[PDB]
């Protein structure tokens, strides 16, 4: 499902995608999508090894690197 | 002693699970509790929520 | 649910708990033909509710401890 926004190389270099993968994993620890915040963290470092391995990746990870998100109560930046 | 002392117990535990801990507190000031006169069911609820509380203190000091 | 971390409180928990136990309690009756009120149902149902209960909070209260060290350890970076 993140496959649909965070693959087609051109689709990351976009400024929205950051937004779409901050929603995404807020919306599912939520929203009950990602029940586990030992789950979302593995939704983290997989998503972000996929969008590394990738042509156009490095823009995508350095917008996502100042978004907000809270995991095990404590509030942080990816 | 064996009735009385076996029809306690599931008294007390359809007390436990029929109610969270706060539909007790205001059932028990407005007569409605489930077995408000059997003082046997009631008083083993009594004990029991007292082991609940016991381990709930234990393991808090555990960890 | 406890062991995978869905539950970040206590009260979250409880009222899990409660209610999927009332929600049980009727369904697999309904499913078994056993009036959900019986008497005899509700003996061996709800027998030993107190060991489940001390059980399941025990089985909670690591989570919680564990998820209070990951948390304070994300905190005390930010």
């Amino acid at each position: 499902e993140l496959n649909g926004v965070l693959q087609d190389p051109d689709m990351l270099r976009r400024p929205d995608s950051a937004d779409f993968f901050e929603k995404y994993i807020d919306n599912g620890l939520v929203t009950g999508a990602i029940p586990s915040d030992a789950q979302a963290t593995q939704l983290i470092s997989q998503a972000f090894s996929d969008a590394s391995s990738r042509a156009g990746g490095a823009d995508f990870l350095m917008r996502v690197g100042d978004k907000k998100v809270t995991l095990n109560g404590a509030t942080t930046t990816y | 002693e064996q009735r009385a002392r076996d029809l306690a117990d599931e008294r007390s535990n359809e007390i436990i699970r029929k109610l969270t801990p706060e539909q007790r507190r205001e059932a028990l000031n407005n007569g409605t509790l489930l077995y408000q006169d059997d003082p046997y069911a009631m008083e083993a609820l009594r004990v029991k929520t007292g082991r609940n509380a016991a381990y709930l203190v234990d393991d808090d000091v555990m960890q | 649910k406890i062991k995978e971390g869905v539950f970040r409180t206590r009260e979250e928990m409880e009222e899990y708990r409660h209610s999927r136990l009332q929600e049980g309690a009727k369904v697999y009756a309904e499913q078994f033909g056993i009036d959900p009120e019986d008497v005899d149902y509700q003996r061996g149902f709800n027998g030993d509710i107190t060991e489940r209960n001390i059980s399941l909070y025990g089985a909670h209260d690591n989570f919680l401890s564990q998820q209070a060290q990951k948390g304070a350890i994300m905190n005390s970076r930010v």
